[PDB]
This record gives structure tokens, C-alpha cells and sequence, in this order.
């Protein structure tokens, strides 16, 4: 309908706004901050080094940032496409996360990841869509031998249905929210929010890429990144399967 | 003891161009930042721009960007600023002075004047008209500045002034006043003696009373 | 290029007297700098990061402020404090100046001793006449001039001339000149220079007849 | 189809494998660049600074890292959580974008964006769906004046239904995988594939974040922003419809 | 010019301290990096750490990190390195040289000595036995460096190697070797003459033959 | 921790001879630097930035390299350009060294002078016997010393001594000193210097009987 399609634009452009709002007031006073240290410490180091002067400073600065951007390391002075990152990296594409933490040089490589998502996305949309109708199967299958105790015991079956499906969330919710966030707490040395949040980014398929689970260069756990993967897939799958049966239930 | 020293000052041509210099010591050339800095007749400094004599980069005003040409030579420690196409607004003291946040030591400055005027000697005319009386010297019709004005040739240096040159027609123009006890004059000689160096002159004028 | 401004551009003070000038940054600025000039001679600095002394600065001197507000102040004002001081910023390039506050010294009131002075026989001859007008040894600065040729005043050809403060007794002094074509100046009889001083609400004039 | 989905799914993993063998063998070699770029700057910049240690320019890399890790930008506006910034972030949760060109730094920020983007990217799939159809719905009737055309040259109509498809993506393609692409390559000063690689990263949602057009308010054409928001919810919608049919014959089939 | 102008060579007790100073001059002190350097017996050079002068920060080679302290003075424009808890091993050349990537200017080198002995003379021994004839001194037994050994008061130079010392436990022992005519000798009296500074010793011995 | 392998550590070269010295480092770095030394002297930057010759450095002179792999090379050898050549690295703090390459003269072969003195009476009195050996103007360095009581070969109490090769004839010598308690010498009677030197593959054997 017209009328509900520019009435729901309306409420999107508010809830845009609103997160506009929210999102200033809790990171610009941060942001901002950084920027007077970044001229504090520019301040400082000519007072030190009268050899160099701002604008001299201000070329380093610039030079020194584009490096850092590209994911020079300030620590050192001198592998993120080992078989186990490139794997991953490929799978960050086809299941639309793509963190982004690891960006493409080579114009060879992004000609490449063009052609390599529109194959595919969509081809991971049919497994994630058969993994989803199976998981979903499963799961209702396996609980309606546990639902068939709380059904003789008189509760009436519209609120049966309603119990089972707050267990059917939850046990998932353990298995591909709680039992991750606490895996990757240990892990990757992450707080119990940090964890939490990359979780929902990865699973939302928003993938910041500020966060990202065995990229840490020390880290020679090579069984780990790839199975990673293997718990995306699940949690996906999972997070489609019952939003649509949500879907079904709804209209 | 860090000095810079500025060469002297220079007098062009409206549309010609200027290089003035500046050669440090008490330090080393290299070590440190050089800036140039205009006084327009005695208000806010304007920053022209800097140069790091170790790699010769250079940054300017945006207002200067065309003006100002900063050069250095490594090996006589100088630093050179060159102003282009000049105008009777560029017309100022200009400082060379040491810094990368505060300029720290400066230059005793050098004196810009775009003018089109020939040198010309000045006519001194004298100025005659109680306890005190006020006599003076008017100097007029010269180019360019100096002239001093000295009263019995030093021997009245209390009671003396010499006003600041002032344009009369695309020409300086001051009087210098001494005062005496009007017992000393017409009584005794009053004489102003006035130097202009740009053009050799050194004229006498005896204060004869009206 | 943030914008530094110093107000008032003039002040004066007595000797013992506290100063306080101050200088605001369009945008704010994590260390002011200052500049001591005195007429003839080039800028010193006299303040660095905002608190510290160069080295010949006396102890009187103190500097202090953050953000768009700074100043520079004197505990105890000296005759030797008097001069030009100038605020400079290099939080950002490019670097940037006040206008310059002048601080003179405060002393007794003192009447402009005003003499009148007319054209030489030197200058006649050549074509030109210069009548010439002292106003010399009075305090405060502000003081008005004007000319009057047989009593109908005359601004035309009038050219000023002010002296910075005497160092050895703190008066100002200045010389109106109206420079006339002989013709002009022989048509008149009577020449009077009319000096407006605070010293009197009642102007003085020194005046001469050609005769 | 329990067994073609093991069969698809050891496809996918093959598909992955091969993937992997791909960028390795051209990104690999291209590895070491930026931190040899960073010595380089680090090298030149100690030969032309003499009063300067290779470790006192060592402490400043990190301490400017810091801040620019803070989201400081070097200064020669650059506010990234300006509301025209903050707008455009929170658009890129919702859409699932999620560029990270700018990344929150408060715990605040984080648990934030945890509710927006449960409430606000399901909101939006509404929205897109309702875009989709519409946009759709327009675009195939639009079609129907040239559908005339083919119809009056007496050409089969399943064959017309076809042409209309491929005019239905072709004309699309034009104005949001074409005339974007062009429109960015001269704006943002990319290359022709620079600008086509982060029209289709963006589309896709795949949103990497190693390009993006930005949202930073700005003049010498302030109409720019504006239109780039709108787009992104076009050219998504317009995905929607085809991949949709795609899809939709491809698990029938 | 540039010039490192270091301190003289120093000896010292095991367990002590040594501080060692290098003068610069021709160029600003504080404008470039000082480093120090170890030579141990003319083999590998060790970078023993840098200081900014102007800064006064100061890096060290992990191998050093207890053992060096370097500071400045920015006034005299001199560095120092200062060796604590000195052992046999720090027995060395050590060099102060200037530069952040490559060490352009070196001062002359200062001479470390870790040693127990005391000043002791020299024992000299004379080393008596084809045309030519070789003679010999042994000077043994002796500290600090070095000696001087002349023949016949220098006056016989050719044919002469005077060879290094060596540290026999504490304590230094070189040879001379003499190359003569056996017409020369014994038919004229060859004496070498061994002199040590330190103890003020100066002993003549005759090579007297084997009878 | 970048270790730098200058291997050959000795090479000869004739005046007008070609020269290449090689410095491979442990892990890459972006340019090398090279130092000449000559006894008795400090260090000298001879090239930096890899291939840039410093001030009084001839021409004949030249670096190049990148990576892991640098060379300092003479077009055509002089007599002069004989000295140690150390490469420098600061690619990574901290900077390292070379152990240094030695460049001689290379001169037509020599026999080593062989020369054997038994103990003097002077030090026997005071209850040592130093056996001295003097190999004198020998060419090339390498040479063997070995030393037989009564045949019985001994190596322990054995001290040697080169010498730089000579400044006009391009020889090198050395001492070998057996050092014994009289007690151990006066055991023994025959005392042999046997000397292994290229010259010949029979060798150069000076022996004493002790009556
Ligand atoms: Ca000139
Ligand atoms: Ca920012
Ligand atoms: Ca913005
Ligand atoms: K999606
Ligand atoms: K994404
Ligand atoms: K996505
Ligand atoms: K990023
Ligand atoms: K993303
Ligand atoms: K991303």
C-alpha cells in the first residue's frame, strides 16, 4: 500500500535519526578526544625535535596514517593470506559478513571477488535456506518427544506450542550465542560485551570487521579459524530458520 | 649568544623585485626552522611563511603564496626571502626569525620601500617665531629616509625633539623643535644642523628671529 | 588561520600598578605565545607555552590561560614595561599574531606647550609656505588640533606627526604643518593654530599676523 | 535432497578451498607492502631529520596510531560521528553493510548497536521488500511500452517476456551498477574497477569498508551525499526483485 | 671541521665503574644523535646504545642494558658513558660516533683496561743465538701498556719487529726480534732498550753471546 | 638481532686487482652501510645509503645490493685501500655489524726467517724458561707453529703473536713462546720450533740441545 510504504520510510528515516542522535552522543566525545591527542603528541614532538617543522610533521603524520590504513603494523619494522585466512577471508564473502579486517591489494584479486560473490551469495543462500529447513526440522522433531510430557500434563496447546518454541530459541541461543560468547571470552582475550557484540555483528551479518576471531597474528591455531566457519554456518542457518518460521506464525 | 642578522635596508622600483637576507650564528643553521615575518608601519605581524634550510621545504601564507620566495644556503648559514612584482603595500620591516612553534630569536628586521621617488636633498628652512622659548627646523622635500637633525652641533641635546618623516607628495617632510631660556636666544646663535646621508648633505641653518 | 584578538589595543599604567592583557583564539589553542617589541627594534619573545619566561624577563612578568583565553600580566608595572606586546599561536598552522596591545606609562596631566611658527624668507622665494605648529610636553595623548587662516578654518593641506612617549618624561608631542602655495598664504593676514587638550575645556591658541 | 544437500554443501566447501588457493596466490605476494611503505616513510624521514632516533620516531608511529586508532584524522567537517556520519553508520547496520571505516570505540556504542541492529535490520527488510515490489511493479509496466513494441513486430510473447527481463536488469544495471560506478570514478577520484568493486561490494552487503563513498557533508557538489544515501536503498531493492526469481527457479529446479 | 674528542684511555679494578667523555665541536651538539660503540681486540663492532642529547632519551643494546648509562651535558657539549660492575670482558676500545642511520663522525677511541694488577716493571731478558744474525728481547712480567723497546738507543731501527703484548694472567709480555749482519755482531755491542712509563723504568740489556 | 656475515673475513689483492666484499644479512634491509679501518685509527664511513661514496672515498670505490645482499667493490685495488671493511645496517634498531672483512697486499710468497732462543740465564735465575721462536717476513699469514720437547710434541704453555702485515715489504711475522717452569725445561734437553708454511711441504724446523 502506498500510503503504509511511505509511512514505513518515515519511520526507517526516524529510526535512522534517532540512531544518528544516539550513536553521536555516545562515540563523538571520544572521537574528538583522540583527534586533540593526535595534536597533542604532534605539539609535543616539535618542542622535542626542532628539526622538523608542523607542515614536515603534518607530511609523516599523513604518510604514517595511509600505512597503518593499508595494515602496516606500528610494533614492527619489515601471514594474513595463509591457506586457513584465505579460506576464511572467502567465506566472509559468500555468507555477506566481509569484515574486512584483511582488504585486497591487487586489482586482480577484487576483479576476482566480484565474479567469486554473484556466483557465490546465492549459492550459499540455497545451502543456508536447505541447512535452515533441516536444522528447523530437526530441533521441532527432537523437543516434540519432550513437548509430548508437558501436553498430557494439561497445558493448553496453543501455550504448549509457545513453551516449546521459548526452548526451541533458547537451546539455540545457548548452542550459537551464550556457548560462542563464552569460547571466544577465553579465546581472543575479549570481554564478556566485546564477545557478545562481535557475535550479533557476525550473526546480523553486519561484519564491522573491527572484531574478528583468529586473526590475531600470534595465534598459531590453524584448526580454529576455519571452524569458526563451521559455527557461522550453524548460527546462520539458525538465525534465518526461525525468524522465517516467525514469518509463517505471524502472517 | 644565537643572532640573526639581517642585511640592510632595501628601496625598489614599484613592479620590481627584492632579496633581502639573513645570516645566523650562536647555533646551527640547520638545526632549526626559519621564518619571515612583515610589520606593516607598526601593526599586527604577519607570518610570510618558513623554510627548513636542512631540506629546503618551504610553506607559505596562503597570502604570500606568489610574493615570497624563501631560499637558504647550507654552506654561509643564510637564509633569503625574495618578494615579486612588488607594490606600495609591501612597504614594511621584515624579519627573518628561528622557531617551529615560537619564534625564539629574531632578526634586527629590514625596511622594504617601493617607491618610485629619485633621491633628493632635503630644504631645511628655519623655524623662528616668557622663562622658555621654542624654536625648530623644517626639512622638507627629501628621499629617502634619514636625515638627522642636531641643534649647536650636540652642544642642545635637552629640549629637543625630531617629529617622524612624514609623505608630502611621494616625498619625506619632518621639523625637528629644540626649547632654550629665552635668555639664550636671540641672545646667543641657535643653529640646526641637518645631515641626509642618502645624498652627502650636511646644511646649517642659523635660527634668525622675525 | 585562527584569529587572535587583543582589546583593548591601548592601555596605560602607573608605576607599582598590576597589568593584565589578555588575548582570545577564534578557536581554541593548547599554548599562547608572547612578544615584547619596543619602537626601533624588533620583536623578543618575552612568553612561551603560555607560563614561561625567556630568559631576560624579569619575575614581575606572568603568563597563564587555556583554551580561547590567555593572558599576560605584570605584578607590578615598571617604566621599562612599556611597550608593545603581541599573543602568537602555533596550534595550528599557520601561525598567527594579535594586533598588539601598546601599554604606555600613566603620569601627571601636562598642558601641550603650543608654539605657532610661520613661512621662512628661505621658502617664500621658492614658491612654497610652511606654517608650522608645536604642540610639545603634554599628558594624556588625546589632544585635537585644528587651523583657522584670518579665523575661517582650513583642513586642507594640513599634514600631523606624532612622537611615541618620551622615555625621559613620559609626554607625547606633535606637529600640525599647513603647507600652503605663497599665493594662499599672502592673500591671509592672520594665522592661528587651535589646540582642544583635556588639560582645559577653554582651547589654547598661539596665532601671528604677517606683518 | 537430504544427499544434494551434502552434495551442495561439499560443492560450497570445494567452492571455498578453491577460493582460498585463488586470493592467496594474488594477494600473498602483496602482503608485505604497507609496513615496507610505513619503514620507507620511517627511513626518509630520519635521513632529513637528523635530531631524531629511530626509536623517538618509533614512539610517535604508536602514540599517532593511537589516536588515529581513537578516530583522529590528519588535519591539513572530518567529524565521522557528525549527524550526516551517524546517520550514514546507522544506515550501514540496518542495511547490513556494516563498512567499519569508522568503528565504535565505547562499550556504550557497542551494546547500542547490538538492540538498533536487531530492531532496525528487520525493520528495513520490510521496507526493502516493500521497495522491491513497488519499484518493480513500476519498472515492468515502464517495460510494457516497449513490451507494445515487440508485440506490434509480431514476435512470440514468452520470447517478449524474456527481452523484458533482460531489459528489466539491463536497465536497471544502467542506472545502479553503470551510472553509479562512472558517477563515483570521477567524484571520489577511484579507477573504473576501484569504483564498480565497491558498487557491487556495497550491493551485495558484503560492505568490506577498504571503499566507501562516505557521507561526509561537503560543497563543490553538495547534491553528492544525498543521492548516495538514496541509492544504496534503490539499487538493494532492485537486487531483491531479480535474486528473488533467480532463486526462485533455481531450488524448484 | 667535525671532531669527537674523547677522554683518555682509563684502567680500572675489576668491580669498579669507569666514565669515559667524548667533546664534539665544528657541529651543534645537540643536533644529531650520539651513539657508542665497543671494539673488543679489532673483531665485531657492538652498538652499545644512543642518546638525543637535545632530549636527553637514551636506548641501549639489550647486551648493555645494566652496563652503560649515557648522558649529556648539553652546556660543555659533551656526552659520557659511564661502564658499572667492569669484569675482564669490558676490556675494549669504545668509540662515540654520530648518527641515526648511518655513524658519519667517530672520535679518536678511548682505551679500557680491567685488570687486578698493580703497576709492575718489566722483566727484560735478552734472546742470544748464514750472513745475517736475528737477536731478541723478552720483556715479560709488566703493567700497564705499553713499553717502548728501542735497540742501541734507536739508532738500529731496521730489521726490527717489536710484536705485540698478550695478557699472560694479568700481566704483559711482547718480544722484540733485531735482524743485524753477522759481521755486526758479536763484533759490535747490541743493546735493546726497554722502557715502561708507568713505573718510570728504563732498562738497557746487552745481548751478550752463548759462550 | 639482523646479523650481518661478511665471509671471506681475509682477501689479497695486488695493486689494479678487482675487489668484492659481500655482506649477507640474516633478514632483508633497505640499505647497507661500509666503514674502512686501518690499525691504529677509528672507523671511517667509507659508503652509506648502500652505493653513495662519502667525502674524501676515491672512486674507484662502489656499493650496491638490496635486500639480504650487499657488495663493496674497488674497480682496480691500491696499496692504500688495503684495510678492515666493516658493513652497518639501522633497517631495524638496534644496528649491527660485520665482524669485518680484512683486505691485505698480496706480494710474492716468503720463507718464514725461523729463529729459536733457548732460555736466558737472567730468567732461569728466577725460576722460568721462556723458549722463544721468531718466524720473521713470511708471506702469506697462514703458517702453523708447533713445538717438541725431546720430540714429544707440547701445545699447552704455548703463547703467540702476529704482527700487521709490514707497511713496505707486505711480510707478516710472528712470535711463538713456549713458556715452562725451569723444573719441566731442565727435565728435557732437545727443544724444537717446527713451522708449516706454504713455501714448502717439508718444514722449516729450528731446534737447540740444552748443553
Ligand atoms: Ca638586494
Ligand atoms: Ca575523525
Ligand atoms: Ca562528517
Ligand atoms: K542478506
Ligand atoms: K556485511
Ligand atoms: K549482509
Ligand atoms: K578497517
Ligand atoms: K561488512
Ligand atoms: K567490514
Amino acid at each position: 500500500r502506498s500510503t503504509t510504504l511511505l509511512a514505513l520510510l518515515a519511520l526507517v528515516l526516524l529510526y535512522l535519526v534517532s540512531g544518528a542522535l544516539v550513536f553521536r552522543a555516545l562515540e563523538q566525545p571520544h572521537e574528538q578526544q583522540a583527534q586533540r591527542e593526535l595534536g597533542e603528541v604532534r605539539e609535543k614532538f616539535l618542542r622535542a625535535h626542532p628539526c622538523v617543522s608542523d607542515q614536515e610533521l603534518g607530511l609523516l603524520i599523513k604518510e604514517v596514517a595511509d600505512a597503518l590504513g593499508g595494515g602496516a603494523d606500528p610494533e614492527t619494522q619489515s601471514s594474513a593470506w595463509d591457506l586457513g585466512s584465505a579460506f576464511f577471508f572467502s567465506g566472509t564473502i559468500i555468507t555477506t559478513i566481509g569484515y574486512g579486517n584483511v582488504a585486497l591489494r591487487t586489482d586482480a584479486g577484487r576483479l576476482f571477488c566480484i565474479f567469486y560473490a554473484l556466483v557465490g551469495i546465492p549459492l550459499f543462500d540455497i545451502l543456508l535456506a536447505g541447512v535452515g529447513d533441516r536444522l528447523g526440522s530437526s530441533l521441532r522433531h527432537g523437543i516434540g518427544h519432550i513437548e509430548a510430557i508437558f501436553l498430557k500434563w494439561h497445558v493448553p496447546p496453543e501455550l504448549v506450542r509457545v513453551l516449546s518454541a521459548m526452548l526451541f530459541l533458547l537451546i539455540g541461543c545457548l548452542l550459537f550465542v551464550l556457548t560462542p560468547t563464552f569460547v571466544f571470552c577465553y579465546m581472543e582475550d575479549w570481554s564478556k560485551l566485546e564477545a557478545i557484540y562481535f557475535v550479533i555483528v557476525t550473526l546480523t551479518t553486519v561484519g564491522f570487521g573491527d572484531y574478528v576471531a583468529g586473526a590475531d597474528p600470534r595465534q598459531d591455531s590453524p584448526a580454529y579459524q576455519p571452524l569458526v566457519w563451521f559455527w557461522i554456518l550453524l548460527g546462520l542457518a539458525y538465525f534465518a530458520s526461525v525468524l522465517t518460521t516467525i514469518g509463517n506464525w505471524l502472517r | 649568544e644565537v643572532q640573526l642578522q639581517q642585511s640592510g635596508p632595501e628601496l625598489v622600483k614599484p613592479g620590481a623585485s627584492m632579496k633581502t637576507s639573513c645570516k645566523v650564528s650562536g647555533y646551527s643553521f640547520t638545526g632549526y626552522i626559519m621564518n619571515w615575518v612583515k610589520q606593516r608601519h607598526g601593526k599586527n605581524l604577519e607570518w610570510i611563511g618558513l623554510i627548513n634550510p636542512n631540506t629546503g621545504y618551504t610553506t607559505y601564507n596562503q597570502k604570500f603564496k606568489g610574493k615570497a620566495t624563501l631560499t637558504v644556503d647550507k654552506s654561509s648559514s643564510t637564509a633569503y626571502m625574495e618578494l615579486l612584482s612588488l607594490t606600495s603595500e609591501d612597504s614594511a620591516i621584515y624579519y627573518c626569525t628561528r622557531g617551529n612553534y615560537v619564534f625564539d630569536y629574531w632578526g634586527q628586521g629590514t625596511t622594504l620601500t617601493v617607491s618610485s621617488a629619485k633621491t633628493t636633498p632635503p630644504s631645511v628652512y628655519p623655524l623662528a617665531p616668557n622663562s622658555m622659548v621654542t624654536l625648530g627646523c623644517l626639512v622638507k622635500g627629501y628621499f629617502p629616509e634619514p636625515v638627522t637633525v642636531t641643534w649647536n652641533s650636540g652642544s642642545l641635546s635637552s629640549g629637543v625633539h625630531t617629529f617622524p618623516a612624514v609623505l608630502q607628495s611621494d616625498l619625506y617632510t619632518l621639523s625637528s623643535s629644540v626649547t632654550v631660556p629665552s635668555s639664550s636666544w636671540p641672545s646667543e646663535t641657535v643653529t640646526c644642523n641637518v645631515a641626509h646621508p642618502a645624498s652627502s648633505t650636511k646644511v646649517d641653518k642659523k635660527i634668525v628671529p622675525r | 588561520q585562527i584569529v587572535l584578538t587583543q582589546s583593548p589595543a591601548i592601555m596605560s599604567a602607573s608605576p607599582g600598578e598590576k597589568v593584565t592583557m589578555t588575548c582570545s583564539a577564534s578557536s581554541s589553542v593548547s599554548y599562547m605565545h608572547w612578544y615584547q617589541q619596543k619602537s626601533g627594534t624588533s620583536p623578543k619573545r618575552w612568553i612561551y607555552d603560555t607560563s614561561k619566561l625567556a630568559s631576560g624577563v624579569p619575575a614581575r612578568f606572568s603568563g597563564s590561560g587555556s583554551g580561547t583565553s590567555y593572558s599576560l600580566t605584570i605584578s607590578s608595572m615598571e617604566a621599562e614595561d612599556a611597550a608593545t606586546y603581541y599573543c602568537q599561536q602555533w596550534s595550528n598552522s599557520p601561525p598567527t599574531f594579535g594586533a598588539g596591545a601598546k601599554l604606555e606609562l600613566k603620569r601627571a596631566d601636562a598642558a601641550p606647550t603650543v608654539s605657532i611658527f610661520p613661512p621662512s624668507s628661505e621658502q617664500l622665494t621658492s614658491g612654497g609656505a610652511s606654517v608650522v605648529c608645536f604642540l610639545n610636553n603634554f599628558y594624556p595623548k588625546d589632544i585635537n588640533v585644528k587651523w583657522k587662516i584670518d579665523g575661517s578654518e582650513r583642513q586642507n593641506g594640513v599634514l600631523n606627526s606624532w612622537t611615541d612617549q618620551d622615555s625621559k618624561d613620559s609626554t607625547y608631542s606633535m606637529s600640525s604643518t599647513l603647507t600652503l602655495t605663497k599665493d594662499e598664504y599672502e592673500r591671509h593676514n592672520s594665522y592661528t593654530c587651535e589646540a582642544t587638550h583635556k588639560t582645559s575645556t577653554s582651547p589654547i591658541v598661539k596665532s601671528f599676523n604677517r606683518n
